[PDB]
Order: C-alpha cells, then structure tokens, then sequence
C-alpha cells in the first residue's frame, strides 16, 4: 500500500519489457550500417518508430507517481530519465515538425559537392573528395575557393529553417519545468535528493569557467610556435606578429591540427617511428589485431571479449556489392550482444581507433548487471574518455617497444619525445578553447538573451578574440554559416568534449600512482598492473546508479573539478615553449596595429 | 516446459546409469550439493523425481539450495539440505530462433513466496496498489507472464542452458532402484571370493550332473550351508565347493 | 569473525589417529586435475571458521 513498492513492481515490468524491444531496434540498425538495401532502411524505421513510441507509454504511466517520498536513490534515477514527456507535451501539430524536418537535415547532410560553377567536370563524396585536397595540398587560392564551396551551397538553405528550430524548441522547457533548453542537457550532471551531496546545475558554468584561465597560458606558447614553422610553406604569405588563416588549420572549422604535422614537425632530419612497411613484408592479418588487443585486457585484469563478437562482427571489406558506411561509431545491442563496426586498415590511425573503440565494449559490459535504465555511462563524458586514456598508452613508445614493433636498439633523446608529445598537444589541448567557446554561443540562442540582430556581432567577436581573424570583406546576416558543423546538426552534446581531456588525464595520474611508476606521465604504462584495475574496476561497475561526484572521490579525493593535473603533463613542452619564445611577442589582442 | 510448469515425473523400476554423465563432456554446471559423486554408485537412493524447466545462463547459479533471488524465491523454490545434484548444458544451437523465440515464459511477480517442492500455474494478474483489475489492463495491474527472448546472437549470459533437476530423498517407502555395478572377469577351479546377487563367500568350482529349476537363485543342502549358485549373465550353472583347508 | 582458527575440510584417504596431517594439498574429486590453479573441482580444503 505504499508507493515506494509500486515503483520497483513498475521498474521491474518496464526491465523485461525494453531489453527485448531495444534489442530488435539495435539489430536492425546494426543490419542498415553493414548490408544497405533499400528495404533495411524501412526495416529500421519500422522498429525505431515502435520504440519510439514504447517510451510514450511508459512516460504517462510514471509521471502519476509522486517523487517526494522515495527515499531510495537508485529507483530515484531511473524515475528522473523514464519521467521526460519530451514531445509529449507537444500538440500533434507541433509534434509533426520534429520527425519532418530531423529526416530532411539528414538526407541534405549527405549530399557530396564540390563542383566548381559554370565548370561541371567532376567532384566526388566527402571522403574520397574533401580529405584528400585538405591534408595534402598546400596551395592558397584552391583552398579559398573550397571554403565558398561549403559555406555558400549547403548553409544558404538553413536560414529560414534553423531559426524557426531554435524559437519554439526552447519554449518545450518551461512545459517542462525546466529553465531553458541549455538548461536541460546539464540535467545529466545534475544530483538531487541527498543532503550535502547535492551538485547544482548553475555549479557547473562556475567550475568550467574557473578552469578556463590555466587553459589560456598554455595556448598562448602553442600557437606562437607553430606560426614560425608555417611560414616556410608560405614566406610572403603570412606576417609573423599576427594570427593565423583559419582555412590553414588542419579542417574546415579547425577543430583538430593533425595535419599541420608535417608542415610543423619540430626536428624532422631523425626519421619517425614507424612500422607501417615492416608488417606488410611479415603478412599481418585482422586476427593478429584483435588477438593481443584480447591478451592487453586479462593482464591488466579487466574481463575478456565474450564468443559471441569474433564470430558475428566483419573485419576486412566483404564483398564488392557492400557499399555500407563505416563511421566510427560504438554499438550497445544490450542482453550481452557487443559488436565493433569498422573498416579495418593498416595505417597509424586504424590501428589506434581499433584500441580506442573496445575501451567502450568493455565499459559497456561492466554495467551489465545494473538495470537497463541505469545501463549508462554516470555522464555523457565518463563513456568518451574511458575509451581515450588507452588510446595515451598504446602510443608511448615504452609500449611500442614492449612487444617489439620498434627495433631493441632505438634511443630515447629529448627530440624524440618532443616530435610525439606535440602531435598528441595540438588534438588535445587545441581542441579545448574550440569546444567551449562553441557551446558558450549555443546557450545564449537557446536561453534567448540574444536578439535576432545580435547572432552575428556575438559569434564574430570571440573569432576575433580567439581565433584572430580579421574579416576581408564585410558579410551580412543572410548566412547561417555556425549551423554547419556536423555535431550541432546531429543534435550532439559538445560539452562532452571538454569534459573528455579533463577526465581522461584525472584518471591517467590516478592509475599511474597506484601502479608506482617512476617517472613523468608519458612514459607511464597501465599494463602488468592489477592495482590499477581496482581503481578503474570500481568506478566502471557504478554506472548511473551512483552521483558522479562521487566517482572523483573515488580516484582523486577532490570533490570538485580539478585542472592542476593537466599542466603537469605538459611541463617539458611549456619549458621549451618559454625558451622560444624569449624574443616574440607572445599573446595577442585584436591587433589592427601593423597593417592598419 | 517451462520454469512456471515444469514436470514431475516418478524415475523407480529401473536402472541409472550415473557414470556415463560424469564423462559425457558437455555439461557447464555439473555441481553435487550434500552429496558425492562417488557415493552414490555403491548405494543409491529412491524417489528419483525428476524436474525439466528452462533458466536463462545468466540466473544459473540461482538454482541452488541455501541461494536466494528471483527465480529460486517465486517459479522453484528448493527446499533446505537439498540432497540433489543440477546439470546444465547450452543449447544456443537448437533452443533459439531468428527474430526471438517467444515460447519460453516464465512468472516474474508473486503475491506471496513460494514453499518448497510447490507448482503455481494460474491465469491471476498482479496487484500492485489496492484497486482490483477486473481484466483490463490498468496502472497497478501489470500481468506477471513474460516472455524471455532468445535470439541467436544473444550474450552468453542470456542464452538458454539447458538444465535439468535430479532429487534424492528417503521417505519410509522401502525397495528403492540403484546404480549398477561394474562386473569382472571369470575365474575357474579357483578358491576365489565371490559376491553375488545377494549372497558372498569362498570355495572352489566343479561340474555337476543335476539340474535345478529355472526359477531359482541360488540354495542349500544340509545345515544352512550355500552351496549352488547361478549367474543370469551366462546362462551357464557353475556349483560352488569350499576349497581345501585342514589342521597342520 | 575470529579468523585465525582454520581446519581441513576435505581429504582423499582415512589415516592412521593420533597423526598430524599438514599439508596444502587440494582435494582431487573430477577427473581434471588441479596443479595449484583453483578451477571447479580443485576444492581448496581450507577455511576459517566465524
Ligand atoms: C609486461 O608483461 C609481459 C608478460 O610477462 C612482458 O612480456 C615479456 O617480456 C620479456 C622481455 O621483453 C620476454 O622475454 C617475455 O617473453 C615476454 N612474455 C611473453 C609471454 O612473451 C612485458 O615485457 C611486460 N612489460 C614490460 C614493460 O616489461
Ligand atoms: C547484402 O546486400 C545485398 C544487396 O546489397 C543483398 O542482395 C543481400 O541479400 C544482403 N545480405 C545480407 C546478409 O543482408
Ligand atoms: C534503496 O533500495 C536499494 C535496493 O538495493 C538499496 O541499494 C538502497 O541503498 C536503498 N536506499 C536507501 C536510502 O536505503
Ligand atoms: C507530462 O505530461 C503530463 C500529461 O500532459 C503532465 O501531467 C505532466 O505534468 C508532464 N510533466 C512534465 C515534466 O512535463
Ligand atoms: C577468457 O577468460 C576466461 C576467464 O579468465 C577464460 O576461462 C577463457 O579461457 C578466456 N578466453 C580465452 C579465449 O582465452
Ligand atoms: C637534452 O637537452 C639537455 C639540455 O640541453 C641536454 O643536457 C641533454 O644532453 C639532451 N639530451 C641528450 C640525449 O643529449
Ligand atoms: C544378459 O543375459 C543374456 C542371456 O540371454 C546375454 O545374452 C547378455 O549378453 C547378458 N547381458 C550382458 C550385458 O552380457
């Protein structure tokens, strides 16, 4: 007679029932992403719709249990996430929209063009087409034209669509109680109910942006070093008191500088370590790949990939007819069905996505017994950056070394260690000041403090501010060019990037003590260590059915969100940094002062 | 059948053959609890009941005496000192189906606990709250049956491992059914212990000239002294005399 | 729990009384045998009483 045993009879119904129509959806969307034909699409959106609308059922039926007398906090979570109407709220006039226009962004997204006008001679889709004329050419005038031919085709059809988006979206929330729509994705790391245990969601901003002025030195060195070492490529080009062109930067928005490795390698005259024609002379085939990736796991003592994987999952490209796309991506079928989806290669980088996306399967297994509910990361960036700080140690060259790719006799200086540590700060710690100033200008459209004249003068003065461009012609408001990155688009959470790097060196120091290493942090190895699997084990097992801020008092002691472990990493770059740039003038302003 | 309607069946009258299981070599979950294998070859026990059901691989260990859970405490409840042995094999390559084999259910809600050695088999839904259901589906009615599905390339721990139950009690009912016992070779003109059908001692063999009936085991002739004995396995008569012995 | 008193719980054979039996050994009841990796028939004897 109490409502506290009528909610875990509810959850206990709601169990069974999910897992077995969650399962059908993830089968066949598994099926869409390995063997495309023009039924499997339908065959997906048949069962997504009927979960889809599974959710809508169960959402009535909880909201008229009261959540004021559940002292328990593991039902208290799972009642919070099942409680969100989302679109039920909604009209049916309004509800309609949703499906409409989230299929036509879709389907617009995947159309491949960079043919010139009045010039149809060819182009190709945007892997074949876009990567190799970005990572390889170095001409200036071809580059110019390729940012007009994104930014003026593809964005111009979004500016009567993408405002009409953000205007009654936001409006959902307060139906919902909730503040704003920003407001509403940091209900992830929002904990309520416990006495003195309690994280605000306003707590959040204030951590962030206390940890943003540690940040800012660091790039302030990184950004005037690589600026001398792109002037050789472009010697009139570019004046070295100033920034730098944002069409030089690696990618279209310049979110990662990979490609900037080779224009900018510190000491090139040492070759670089690779072994990527040493394993094609020996024959080197996918099940080599897979087999000491299985034997890294059961050393360190996390558990094994189940027989249900290697004989399920593809590895090479089967077939001719096939022509499925292999976005990197990890799949959680649930009732203990995992699978890796990828085309495998043998370069630097598959061979390092192959380490990073099993980090997630075996995340995933380890709340296997928790409810389905509470079958999640406890945030959306615990399930990033545990399938990252494996990728930092299958990398060092201790661990190259350790099963012996490198050659026995390859020595250690302080120029082979500078070239690699660089390579992992301009994807790492380039990506930090992007990521959030990004974010920071999607919450003011979505808490509406922003008018309809003033989109452009808010997200052009932070590229002036941090970036540094000065625009060479003057552009009005009939361009929607910040709606078309990828992530924003997909309706995809970019806060969960900040809070990756964060998390995945918190964890990287936290380890390294417990197995005693003696020395810095990049020559630190996780491997023939079971001390270390405790402090990982311990915290992957807790899912969401514990706070968050409880996870870091469970590694670091610090209730709070710690930034000191980051610097340390990078003490022997910033020391060189220092040294080289005795004589710049390091840390811009907006600088109109040479060339006015 | 199912857990909620597993069988009962009465094993008596025959003979078990338990080695042949020991070696068999597929089994996952081949545990004795309050028994030996090995003892229970010499002597047997009666009441063989057996009991057949489905249990999903994860919630194996659940069935077992002194273990609590789900399953163990509202579909088979197994009673304290449980005098028994479980076996369990997979059958991924013949218990499941393309698309989720929906035959095997299983019931998941119980107003009350289950006693020992009890079958609960009725059409009752759930109550929840405190409003009845007259049959139409409501907010606190939540229809116990549900249906497991067991697609073919489900985890291990959710595939359906074949299980079965074997129960050994003694109740008052005397005469109970054992294992057989491995025979020798044959020996003759020999003083050599023997052990039959019953009866054991020493002597030597030798030929006869009578017959006796075919109705009989064995016999005695004078002062309750065994002197004729007849294995079935032959269908051959060897007579028994004491071998030789004397004072020195 | 006052676990410092142990006993032996299993052994193969009966010996003669009034004899010390001290010994690691692991009980042998399937036919896989057990070389000092605890598996589903090795049977550790030992253990501490509450
Ligand atoms: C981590 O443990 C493994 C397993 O012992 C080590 O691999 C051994 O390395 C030595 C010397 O390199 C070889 O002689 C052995 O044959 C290796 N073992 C096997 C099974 O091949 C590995 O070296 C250890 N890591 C480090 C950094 O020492
Ligand atoms: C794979 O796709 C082809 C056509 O693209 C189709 O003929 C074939 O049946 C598919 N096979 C599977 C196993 O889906
Ligand atoms: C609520 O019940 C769950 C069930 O296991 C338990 O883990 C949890 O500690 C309980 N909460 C409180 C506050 O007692
Ligand atoms: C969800 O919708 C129901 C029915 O319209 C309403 O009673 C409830 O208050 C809503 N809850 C939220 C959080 O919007
Ligand atoms: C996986 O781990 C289990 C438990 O350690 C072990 O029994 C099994 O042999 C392992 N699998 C392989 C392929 O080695
Ligand atoms: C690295 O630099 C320091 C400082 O100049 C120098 O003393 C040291 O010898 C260098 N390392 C090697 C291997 O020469
Ligand atoms: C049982 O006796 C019969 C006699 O007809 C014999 O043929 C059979 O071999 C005997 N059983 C065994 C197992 O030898």
């Amino acid at each position: 007679s109490t409502i506290e045993e009528q909610a875990k009879t509810f959850l206990d119904k709601f169990n069974h029932e999910a897992e077995d129509l969650f399962y059908q959806s993830s089968l066949a969307s598994w099926n869409y992403n390995t063997n495309i034909t023009e039924e499997n699409v339908q065959n997906m959106n048949n069962a997504g719709d009927k979960w889809s609308a599974f959710l809508k059922e169960q959402s009535t039926l909880a909201q008229m249990y009261p959540l004021q007398e559940i002292q328990n906090l593991t039902v208290k979570l799972q009642l919070q996430a099942l409680q969100q109407n989302g679109s039920s709220v909604l009209s049916e006039d309004k509800s309609k929209r949703l499906n409409t226009i989230l299929n036509t962004m879709s389907t617009i997204y995947s159309t491949g063009k960079v043919c010139n006008p009045d010039n149809p001679q060819e182009c190709l889709l945007l892997e074949p087409g876009l990567n190799e004329i970005m990572a390889n050419s170095l001409d200036y005038n071809e580059r110019l034209w390729a940012w007009e031919s994104w930014r003026s085709e593809v964005g111009k059809q979004l500016r009567p669509l993408y405002e009409e988006y953000v205007v009654l979206k936001n409006e959902m929330a307060r139906a919902n109680h909730y503040e704003d729509y920003g407001d509403y994705w940091r209900g992830d790391y929002e904990v309520n109910g416990v006495d003195g245990y309690d994280y605000s969601r306003g707590q959040l901003i204030e951590d962030v942006e206390h940890t943003f002025e540690e940040i800012k030195p660091l790039y302030e060195h990184l950004h005037a070093y690589v600026r001398a070492k792109l002037m050789n490529a472009y010697p009139s080009y570019i004046s070295p008191i100033g920034c730098l062109p944002a069409h030089l930067l690696g990618d279209m928005w310049g979110r990662f500088w990979t490609n900037l490795y080779s224009l900018t390698v510190p000491f090139g005259q040492k070759p670089n370590i690779d072994v990527t024609d040493a394993m094609v002379d020996q024959a080197w085939d996918a099940q080599r790949i897979f087999k000491e990736a299985e034997k890294f796991f059961v050393s360190v003592g996390l558990p094994n990939m189940t027989q249900g994987f290697w004989e399920n999952s593809m590895l090479t490209d089967p077939g001719n007819v096939q022509k499925a796309v292999c976005h990197p991506t990890a799949w959680d079928l649930g009732k203990g069905d995992f699978r890796i989806l990828m085309c495998t290669k043998v370069t630097m980088d598959d061979f390092l996505t192959a380490h990073h996306e099993m980090g997630h399967i075996q995340y995933d297994m380890a709340y296997a017994a928790q409810p389905f509910l509470l079958r999640n990361g406890a945030n959306e960036g615990f399930h990033e950056a545990v399938g990252e700080i494996m990728s930092l140690s299958a990398a060092t060259p201790k661990h190259l070394k350790s099963i012996g790719l490198l050659s026995p006799d390859f020595q250690e200086d302080n120029e082979t260690e500078i070239n690699f540590l660089l390579k992992q700060a301009l994807t790492i710690v380039g990506t930090l000041p992007f990521t959030y100033m990004l974010e920071k200008w999607r919450w003011m459209v979505f808490k509406g403090e922003i008018p309809k004249d003033q989109w452009m003068k808010k997200w052009w003065e932070m590229k002036r501010e941090i970036v540094g461009v000065v625009e060479p012609v003057p552009h009005d408001e009939t361009y929607c060019d910040p709606a078309s990155l990828f992530h924003v688009s997909n309706d995809y959470s970019f806060i969960r990037y900040y809070t990756r790097t964060l998390y995945q060196f918190q964890f990287q120091e936290a380890l390294c003590q417990a197995a005693k290493h003696e020395g810095p942090l990049h020559k630190c190895d996780i491997s023939n260590s079971t001390e270390a699997g405790q402090k990982l084990f311990n915290m992957l097992r807790l899912g969401k059915s514990e706070p968050w801020t409880l996870a870091l008092e469970n590694v670091v002691g610090a209730k709070n969100m710690n930034v000191r472990p980051l610097l340390n990493y990078f003490e022997p770059l910033f020391t060189w940094l220092k040294d080289q740039n005795k004589n710049s003038f390091v840390g811009w302003s907006t600088d109109w002062s040479p060339y006015a | 059948a199912s857990v909620y309607a597993w069988n009962r069946k009465r094993i008596s009258n025959c003979v078990a053959d338990y080695s042949v299981l020991y070696n068999s070599a597929s089994f996952s979950t081949f545990k004795c609890y309050g028994v030996s294998p090995t003892k229970l070859n010499d002597l047997c026990f009666t009441n063989v009941y057996a009991d057949s059901f489905v249990i999903r691989g994860d919630e194996v260990r659940q069935i077992a005496p002194g273990q609590t859970g789900k399953i163990a405490d509202y579909n088979y409840k197994l009673p304290d000192d449980f005098t028994g042995c479980v076996i369990a094999w997979n059958s991924n390559n013949l218990d499941s189906k393309v698309g989720g084999n929906y035959n095997y259910l299983y019931r998941l809600f119980r107003k009350s606990n289950l006693k020992p050695f009890e079958r609960d088999i009725s059409t009752e839904i759930y109550q929840a709250g405190s409003t009845p259901c007259n049959g139409v589906e409501g907010f606190n009615c939540y229809f116990p049956l549900q249906s497991y599905g067991f697609q073919p390339t489900n985890g291990v721990g959710y595939q359906p491992y074949r299980v079965v139950v074997l129960s050994f009690e003694l109740l008052h009912a005397p005469a109970t059914v054992c294992g057989p016992k491995k025979s020798t070779n044959l020996v003759k003109n020999k003083c050599v212990n023997f052990n039959f059908n019953g009866l054991t001692g020493t002597g030597v063999l030798t030929e006869s000239n009578k017959k006796f009936l075919p109705f009989q085991q064995f016999g005695r002739d004078i002062a309750d002294t065994t002197d004729a004995v007849r294995d079935p396995q032959t269908l051959e008569i060897l007579d028994i005399t004491p071998c030789s012995f004397g004072g020195v």
